[PDB]
RNA sequence: ACAGAUGUCCUCGAGAGGUA
């Protein structure tokens, strides 16, 4: 369990709710197949987001059982966790399937070194496990080379534009296009896909879709969605989508820290029995549930502030909250020196925000827009308090206490650490510590003004990166109030380009053969930034991998030059995935909608792959506009199963009718403002909950054990509309009079 | 084959309701109960019939707390998918597993050793359909299902079907 | 906690042995390593005095058999495979008046 | 009850064809409401256009929108009455209540077979106040937040209201009403039919015992009645106070308020009944001994309704009258255009 | 729930009987003569399929009529079934009760008697009969062509031998199923 | 309101759900509002009946009924004629004190 | 007053008996709402007790002394 | 969080005017102050007693707040 | 079985009924039940109980068990309270 | 892609000295 788990977990207890799966019966060895029209005992549900990633990775090469056998059952036990994510979900209104793509510049810079450390450590338990076998021949033993050659699954080499990436697609398609041929239940299912030809991070797209599904005027505020994704920061950008109706799927790891990790050679000591109990109970894997609904109410209690010129609103409290917490901690941006633990500064923040809010004369952020003097005030704040919390750190260490090793000889505690931070990252030399503190101080600025911009308005330029890899220290942006920031867009990486923009070490061979000529040689023209031996490792604080890379950067006009020289002698069929693509949507034979879509497109009109159609969410869902595919769908077709040994019975193409999705353009501004006619959920919270997280409570101190208990007592949370009304009756009158008479 | 049989069940009615309407209250407690209720041992009541005879005795009121327990006395249609009969159904679902058998409030699954090696699933024609030589089943088609499951009731039940033996396909 | 099973209160209460196959057939695990906690001091062995699938030990580790702590499980019982049947102590001398009762050559 | 057409009457009463100049949206999130916001404000800043009005119950508009109708169909409709939804609604209530809280005026022409009937401040201005505060123009999702913002400091003004032409009737009799949406509470449907989808919403006082409670069932069978007569699905109510303060807003949906008003005194659920039997017998008389013009250019006569001491006076008036004289000759309620429409097909 | 008292050892009588085969053998619960509620000695009902559809629209009726004097004191062919069915059960059972539309569905497009005076004929034709109100529901139920094939899909049926006066009753039930 | 510290007042708040409120680590001061049907754990008062025994229970009179009395010192008090049937002196004796939990039983022990 | 005080004033144990076993070997699953005795393969006989912990230990241990308490909730003079 | 926590405190006013005490636990207004001469701990309210050093000096009211540390 | 009314009890109430109905009146009271009697300025339910029982307005029936195994029922308002 | 800690009560069989 991680510490940010914890910590909200501790903060707010209620958020976790258990969940209901269904387990099949068996009687006489034979499987009953689940029913999916069936009530959905975990309430009703409509919409679900999923980030192919998620499943896909963990999958493949596991720390249990690594798949014996080809890409197959890579393929299989992906296929068999969204059958399981499926039917614990059970959609009904549009399902969607989302995997990495290209993102942008800023994303690299912490991409590639994670992918550099992942490489050296697979290099480095190669070579152990490659002097083990030299040491074990040497008894005399005798291994058969197959097991020696058999190596990891390679997980740096499963990247977007890979072919990997391409198999991958095509399985998708197949499975879905059956799922939704032999399942009845998905009659009213939509489900579109987004390769890794689609640029974005996997969540983004996710928030990008969710936006214009809510670009249309008829959109129900009352629909729910579910995204389901491993990355801790999933539950956090939920509740930035405004969305009331929200909750977020994610497995059990609280049990899954101390779950079965025993050898596979115990297996055998006992024969059946011992194995028969172990196959039985890693055959089920606990859940829970995030809600945001109910996050909501807690969070506006606790963001109460008594006294302030402006109006208090709900929507815009969160919206200070959402941007102090990617300014804590986010993937991309090197992490605060102030704040490392990222969980105990939470608090000392919010205080900080609640005692600064009398003094500013405006909220803090405007749909994305920060506000630069404020922000310049709360961060003036937060260096004045930043010494109080660096000396408590310091002293917290010191207590505890009683590769190039950096941040111990800076020795921080002892006065003067200004510039003895600096000189870890430069030289001893006055005036460039005050133009790499105005650098760092501009770069952070713009980089917190990208990353908002990304997370509320979109993607905003494309090719901004982090020239440095050293957060400033305390008393920070002393002076930049005069700075006006204005981002320029610019055109995605093509996947070769973001391929080699993640820059994997010499293992990975997933490249063509010119592109690995180009990196082998010995004289190549970008040869100082792939490092062999690699040594940037640098702990700086904390343990273990946790520690980052001190690797130059890389150019991108030398790339560039280095893609624009490989492409033209590269084979067509290979470059023919160059293409950027969008999204493929599939709908049933039986769909709403299927009928004017085999009438307009794919039809007797026979337009020259130009005509477009808009659908609106009032007849069935999924509004957007579609285009005729670019594959080889055809009507009255085939489609080959390229699962090959998977068992997989044929398809028609009269069963799935395949297209291409495009999202409709937002007319203006995304801005946050709750839907009108949104019927509010039913209420659930109570005033004793309001004081709890209104006074300070120390993890609950441990005084009565309130943290962990009866957990399952919590039952379930009603979700969905609650009474036609969506205004609560306060005074009033006839139905508010009639309401106050049957409760008093 | 339906039965109609003389159940019982027991209601533990809340002092709360104590009135002069509390007959009423169990007669509406018993509707929303028992209706819809898959039973293991009965199966499912589908509807009950003599509303307005139905009787209550005296309940007794439980040394624990002030709730009294009513006995009520009842009858309803009940239907068991029972083993050992031949029956009639209509298909729902289709798929390499086999075909979704529908009998009233029930759904008979068909599993691959069942069914004679006269079947084979294919997806060429609209309905995805087991096809071969004088069989023609589909997604909504008549079939005649012998039933050997175990039942297997634990809070619900369920039935397994043959199609082994002439007399048991459309006709 | 709340259970869809009826409330009733006992009214009879019924004395017997254990035949056999009874006790065989309720148990749900077999004993026969003499040993706890031999995973290497870390777990509980498989199949030992101390058998997983018995009933939570400790802490708030739920019990495989009913997913439940120890507020609601009575405790599983298991059983183990005498190599040769053994006297029961408290029927000694029942055990010996009916041997004389009857013939030691017929059951008659 | 079937939608025929719409025109806008927006400042220097131009009558516009055919465009939604305003097409109010509502939007009104609880936080607002519990924000505890004014409607006094700028009360001598009202700027009212009525005043300049050339006539109360002006239906130029209405005739341009019938013109235009007829133009782009065929044979002319069967409804007969046509009214602003101003008579109809005080014909219908005036059984109700008693004579002298409703002034009658009416002026009935039969002018091609048609008939054309034509007729505090500072609670006046709060209700104007919260329904321009209840809505936002343009649509929500394509206006900045500083138009969100500034709807709270905004100005009042009478004028731009969305008129729609419904076509409705019981049994034989059928009619149109000129009634005036002022509010759409959903997506609205380009060249498809909007009433399902309309909204009404007014102000009114709080409850504080069975009296007040009667007063307000009182308003809901009025506002009921109105909508009924056209077809508004979704009723707002706005409570307010002794000091003016918005407190609580709810909506009263159709298909409901019958039932609400029918578990309540016996003489608000026998109202509903009451009034459809009136309004039923209103309209048997009204269309016994009209005459009926049949083909064009035939002899017009108008007629003049007075409602006094419980009965509907009529009366045949000749032609020394200067009604009649302002009316059949000077054209007064009627346009050239109609004239030119019933010369051109005969 | 239960409708018989304890009896015959059944607190550990182990495996008393194995469950229902083709060849009867009935159940525990559901052997014949029943504990009637109000005496004892019942024995079990003769229901049909089509028997069952017109109880069930018997009793939905009877609901229907309570329910509307109630509320008044408080103030073709398959396609014309359906509808009527669908307004029937739109409001009189209420609640959910989903399962109910789906056996509503299956005696409507598998009525073998649409008909009072057909029923009446069918049971006082089979009352002739000892068999097992199991075996006659069935025979009643689903429409046979020949001996053989009636014998293996209801089976217990051994006991009749003659085949003529079977021939002469199953030729008696497709006539009466044909003058629907 | 009162809180577990003033002799009149309550410790716990039990929910109609079944969780427990502690009064005395939350405090807050707050102004809970007690919904119908929850449970409050107040302090016992004044005429609050509890059974008071001595042992050896020799016969039925050995442990009786009384009427909860709050006085402020630490040590029982009771009249002196009933001593006789509890066959206690006051040369060191102690007695134990049971305290009923729900209605019934209170009235039987009342009645009884 | 003398059961409240033997039960709710110093333990209250539910267990769940088996209606053919008499005894307490029944798995319960409240989440899942599955109760089956593997011994007799009972699925909708089962009822839930309120007995004290010190009677579960007594008949633990009796049972572990190959001794059987079952347990029934109906009386068997009606036979 | 709160000041008033493990530091010792002379009651002022009341029937304990100049008695010697440390505060243990603090809830809401009330705060709960030992006593050193008498075995027995009195809730009063924290803004009528004053706050003192542990080792020995001068005292202070509640303006403890503003200053955010001792002494 | 049910003695008809040709029961052959006492017609008058014992102290351990008296106390049962009391106990059990007290806790429907405590509990949200109806009352249906005069509250008149009483708030505690034992003493709603005893009001109850003072005209014999509380609808609880006793059940006396035969030793052999035998019932017969007694209405609370037809059994004279002496006590 | 991802991921470093906490849940409140422990004795148990005995021995000795005393109080009603
Ligand atoms: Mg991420
Ligand atoms: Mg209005
Ligand atoms: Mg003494
Ligand atoms: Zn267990
Ligand atoms: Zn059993």
């Amino acid at each position: 369990v991680p510490s940010f788990f914890r910590w909200l977990s501790r903060k707010y207890p209620k958020i976790i709710s258990p969940v209901l799966e269904e387990q099949p019966q068996i009687v006489d060895g034979v499987i009953l197949p689940l029913d999916y029209s069936a009530s959905n005992p975990n309430g009703e549900l409509d919409n679900l987001y999923l980030d192919m990633n998620g499943i896909v990775h963990p999958c493949s090469h596991p720390e249990n059982k690594p798949p014996p056998e080809t890409e197959d059952e890579m393929l299989l036990a992906v296929f068999e966790y969204t059958n399981r994510v499926l039917n614990m979900a059970r959609p009904r209104k549009v399902l969607v399937m989302a995997v990495d793509g290209v993102a942008p510049r800023a994303k690299m810079n912490q991409q590639r070194a994670r992918r550099f450390r992942s490489a050296r450590d697979a290099q480095i338990e190669n070579e152990a496990r490659e002097e083990i076998m030299r040491q074990r021949e040497e008894v005399g033993e005798i291994i058969d080379d197959a097991v020696r050659n058999k190596k990891t699954w390679d997980s740096n080499a499963i990247t977007p534009g890979t072919p990997f990436m391409d198999k991958l697609a095509a399985a998708l398609r197949y499975w879905t296009a059956f799922k939704l041929a032999t399942d009845p239940g998905w009659k009213n299912l939509q489900v579109i896909i987004s390769d890794a030809t689609v640029p974005g991070e996997g969540e983004h797209k996710i928030m990008n879709f969710i936006r214009s599904q809510r670009a249309d005027p008829e959109y129900n505020p009352n629909t729910t969605h579910c995204i389901y994704g491993l990355d801790a920061d999933l539950i956090f950008l939920g509740l930035a989508t405004h969305e009331p109706h929200f909750k977020i799927l994610r497995e059990d790891v609280f049990a899954q820290d101390n779950r079965k990790r025993n050898n596979l050679k115990d297996t055998i000591n006992m024969t059946e029995e011992e194995k028969q109990f172990l196959q039985k109970q890693n055959s089920e894997q606990p859940f829970l549930w995030l809600h945001i609904n109910v996050l909501r109410e807690y969070l506006s209690a606790e963001l109460w502030v008594p006294g302030l010129p402006f109006t208090f609103d709900l929507e815009r409290a969160i919206d200070d909250w959402v941007f102090m917490c990617f300014f804590c901690g986010n993937d991309f941006l090197p992490h605060l020196p102030c704040l490392d633990v990222r969980e105990n500064s939470i608090d000392i923040l919010l205080d900080i925000w609640k005692v600064v809010l009398p003094k500013l004369k405006t909220y803090m952020t405007c749909d994305g827009v920060l506000n630069l003097p404020s922000v310049e005030t709360l961060l003036q704040h937060l260096g004045s308090r930043e010494g109080d919390i660096f000396k408590t750190r310091h002293i917290q260490e010191a207590r505890k206490k009683e590769v190039f090793d950096t941040d111990e000889f800076v020795k921080l505690f002892e006065p003067g650490y200004h510039e003895r931070y600096y000189t870890a990252k430069f030289h001893v030399t006055p005036q460039d510590i005050e133009q790499l503190r105005k650098d760092m101080v501009k770069c952070y600025i713009e980089g917190v003004a990208w990353v908002l911009m990304y997370y509320y308005q979109g993607c905003a330029s494309w090719n901004w990166f982090y020239p440095y890899h050293y957060a400033p220290l305390a008393t920070d942006f002393h002076g930049f109030s005069h700075l006006e920031i204005k981002f320029e867009e610019g055109t995605p990486f093509l996947p070769y380009e973001q391929l080699m923009s993640v820059l994997p070490a010499a293992s990975g061979h997933a490249l063509p053969k010119i592109f690995r000529s180009l990196m082998s040689e010995p004289d190549s023209e970008i040869i100082d930034f792939y490092p062999e031996e690699f040594p940037i490792d640098m702990n700086g604080k904390k343990m273990s991998w946790q520690g980052i890379a001190l690797l130059p950067f890389i150019d991108q006009d030398r790339l560039l030059t280095a893609v624009r020289a490989q492409y033209p002698l590269l084979s067509d069929a290979e470059r023919a995935r160059n293409i950027r693509g969008e999204p493929v949507l599939l709908i049933s034979n039986k769909n709403a909608n299927y009928e004017r879509f085999s009438k307009k497109l794919y039809s007797k009109e026979n337009n020259n792959n130009n005509v477009v159609v808009k659908f609106q969410h009032f007849k069935s869902g999924l509004s957007g506009i579609v285009s005729k595919d670019v594959e080889g769908f055809e009507l009255n077709g085939k489609i080959v199963c390229p699962i090959q040994g998977g068992s997989l019975p044929n398809l028609s193409t009269t069963l799935i009718l395949k297209m291409s999705y495009r999202l409709i353009p937002l007319p203006s501004r995304n801005k946050s403002i709750i839907l009108n006619g949104f019927i509010p959920s039913e209420p659930v919270l109570t005033a004793y909950d309001l004081d709890s997280i209104m006074y300070k409570y120390n993890n609950q101190n441990y005084s009565r054990r309130w943290n962990f208990g009866n957990d399952l007592k919590q039952n379930i949370v009603p979700v969905g509309p609650k009474g036609i009304t969506q205004y609560k009756p306060r005074t009033g009158g006839y139905r508010a009079f009639f309401y106050f008479a049957e409760l008093s | 084959m339906f039965f109609i049989k003389d159940l019982s069940l027991n209601i533990t009615l809340h002092p709360s309701f104590f009135g002069p309407r509390m007959k009423q209250y169990l007669k509406t407690k018993l509707l929303e109960e028992v209706e819809g209720s898959c039973t293991g041992k009965f199966g499912y009541i589908l509807c009950v019939l003599d509303y307005d005879n139905i009787d209550i005795q005296r309940g007794r009121i439980l040394p624990t707390d002030g709730s009294a327990e009513f006995n009520v006395k009842y009858r309803a249609v009940v239907f068991k998918p029972f083993k050992g009969e031949v029956v009639d159904g209509t298909v729902v679902s289709c798929s390499q597993h086999g075909f979704e058998v529908q009998v009233g409030p029930m759904k008979v699954f068909v599993t691959k050793h069942l069914m004679p090696q006269d079947l084979t699933f294919n997806a060429g024609s609209n309905p995805p359909s087991y096809q071969s030589s004088e069989d023609v089943i589909t997604i909504k088609s008549r079939i005649r299902v012998k039933i050997e499951g175990c039942i297997s009731q634990v809070s619900s039940i369920h039935a397994i079907g043959s199609i082994k033996e002439d007399y048991l396909g459309a006709i | 906690q709340y259970s869809s099973a009826p409330l009733r209160t006992v009214k009879e209460v019924q004395f017997g042995l254990f035949s056999p196959e009874e006790v065989r057939a309720i148990s749900v695990a077999k004993i026969r390593f003499p040993e706890t906690m031999d995973e290497t001091q870390t777990r509980a062995k498989i199949g030992g005095l101390n058998d997983p699938r018995l009933g939570s030990i400790d802490r708030n580790l739920k019990c495989q058999t009913c997913q439940e702590g120890m507020n609601e499980c009575p405790g599983h019982f298991g059983h183990i495979d005498l190599a040769k049947p053994v006297f029961h102590v408290g029927f000694i001398a029942k055990i010996k008046k009916v041997c004389e009762c009857v013939c030691m050559h017929c059951g008659k | 009850p079937k939608e025929i057409g719409f025109y806008s009457r927006t400042k220097d009463e131009e009558y516009l064809i055919s465009d939604d100049t305003n097409l109010n949206y509502y939007y009104l999130p609880d936080a607002e409401l519990d924000r505890k916001l004014d409607l006094s404000s700028g009360f001598q800043k009202f700027k009212d256009y009525y005043k300049d009005f050339e006539d109360r119950c002006s239906l130029r508009g209405l005739l341009e929108t019938i013109e235009s109708s007829e133009r782009h169909k065929g044979k002319k409709i069967n409804a007969d009455i046509i009214t602003f939804r101003g008579i109809a609604r005080k014909l219908i209530s005036c059984a109700f209540d008693s004579p002298s809280f409703n002034t009658v005026d009416l002026r009935i022409v039969s002018f091609n077979g048609q008939l054309f009937i034509k007729e505090q401040d500072l609670n006046v201005f709060t209700g104007y106040k919260f329904e321009t505060l209840a809505t936002l123009s343009n649509p929500l999702q394509y206006t900045p937040r500083e138009v969100i913002e500034k709807r709270t400091k905004r100005i009042v003004s009478h004028g731009d209201e969305y008129i729609s032409v419904v076509r409705t009737g019981v049994g034989n009799c059928k009619l149109i009403l000129g009634a005036e949406v002022d509010c759409i509470f959903d997506f609205k449907e380009n060249g498809r039919d909007n009433l399902k989808h309309y909204a009404e919403l007014k102000c009114t006082q709080q409850v504080a015992n069975i009296s007040d409670t009667h007063k307000f069932e009182r308003k809901l069978f009025r506002t009921w009645l109105q909508c009924f007569l056209v077809g508004i699905p979704r009723i707002i109510y706005g409570f307010k106070d002794d000091h003016y303060v918005l407190k609580t807003v709810e909506e009263f949906s159709t298909e409901e308020v019958p039932v609400l008003l029918k578990n309540n005194n016996p003489q608000v659920g026998s109202a509903c009944l009451e009034a459809i039997k009136w309004y039923g017998l209103l309209t048997e008389w009204l269309l016994k001994m009209i005459p009926r013009d049949e083909d064009p250019h035939s002899q017009i006569r108008a007629f003049k309704l007075v409602f006094e001491n419980n009965h509907l006076r009529l009366s045949e008036i000749e032609e020394s009258d200067e009604e009649y004289s302002g009316l059949i000759d000077g054209e007064h309620i009627l346009s050239n255009g109609f004239k030119e429409w019933r010369k051109s097909l005969k | 729930s239960t409708s018989t008292f304890q009896t015959r050892r059944r607190r550990l009588k182990k495996v008393e009987e194995e469950e229902n085969a083709a060849t009867l053998q009935l159940g525990q619960e559901f052997q014949l003569k029943q504990i009637n509620h109000q005496g004892e000695e019942e024995e079990l009902i003769a229901l049909n399929l089509s028997e069952a559809r017109l109880v069930i629209k018997e009793a939905l009726v009877e609901r229907r009529r309570a329910f509307k004097r109630s509320q008044k004191k408080h103030k073709e062919t398959r396609e014309k079934e359906l509808e009527s069915i669908d307004v029937l059960l739109e409001q009189t059972t209420g609640g959910n009760n989903k399962d109910l539309k789906n056996t509503m569905q299956y005696l409507t497009n598998f009525s073998r008697f649409r008909d009072q005076e057909t029923v009446g004929a069918v049971i006082q034709l089979l009352k002739s009969t000892g068999l097992h109100p199991f075996e006659v529901a069935q025979l009643g139920s689903l429409a046979c062509d020949t001996a053989d094939e009636a014998k293996t899909l209801i089976p217990s049926l051994n006991n009749k031998i003659s085949d003529d006066e079977l021939e002469r009753i199953l030729k008696e039930l497709s006539n009466l199923e044909t003058l629907y | 309101r009162n809180g577990p510290n003033e002799h009149p007042g309550a410790k716990y708040v039990i929910r109609d759900s079944g969780d427990r409120i502690d009064l005395r680590y939350s405090k807050r001061a707050g102004d809970i509002q007690l919904q119908y049907g929850w449970k409050v754990e107040r302090h016992i008062m004044d005429n609050d009946p509890v059974l008071f025994n001595r042992q050896p229970s020799l016969h039925k009179m050995s442990m009786m009924a009384h009427r909860v009395k709050v006085i402020p010192y630490s040590t029982f008090r009771l009249n002196l004629s009933v001593t006789s049937p509890y066959n206690a002196d006051f040369d060191g004796d102690e007695m134990n004190l049971h305290v009923p939990q729900s209605e019934e039983t209170r009235a039987e022990l009342s009645q009884l | 007053f003398l059961k409240e005080r033997l039960m709710e004033a110093s333990d209250a144990f539910r267990v769940h008996i088996c209606g053919i076993c008499g005894l307490m070997t029944v798995i319960a699953k409240l989440n899942h709402n599955q109760f089956e005795c593997k011994g007799c393969d009972n699925k909708i006989d089962i009822y839930q007790i309120h007995i004290p912990y010190a009677a579960k230990l007594l008949f633990q241990e009796l049972m572990a002394m190959n001794i059987t308490p079952r347990l029934y909730t109906d009386r068997s003079r009606d036979f | 969080r709160e000041v008033a926590l493990g530091k010792t405190v002379r009651i002022r006013s009341a029937g304990y005017k100049g008695q010697l005490g440390i505060v243990k636990d603090v809830n809401g207004d009330k705060a709960t102050v030992e006593l050193h001469s008498k075995n027995k701990h009195i809730t009063i309210d924290k803004h009528k007693l004053t706050y003192y050093n542990r080792e020995g000096g001068e005292g202070i009211t509640y303006d403890e707040l503003v200053n955010r540390r001792g002494r | 079985a049910i003695p008809k009314d040709q029961r052959a009890t006492t017609p008058y109430m014992t102290k351990y009924e008296r106390a049962r109905i009391l106990g059990t009146r007290a806790l429907q009271i405590s509990m949200n039940a109806p009352v249906f009697v005069d509250l008149e300025g009483e708030t505690d339910p034992l003493r709603i109980a005893m009001k109850e029982l003072a005209e014999k307005k509380i609808p609880l029936v006793i059940r006396r068990y035969l030793p052999d195994g035998s019932f017969e029922d007694w209405s609370v308002e037809e059994l004279i309270v002496d006590l």
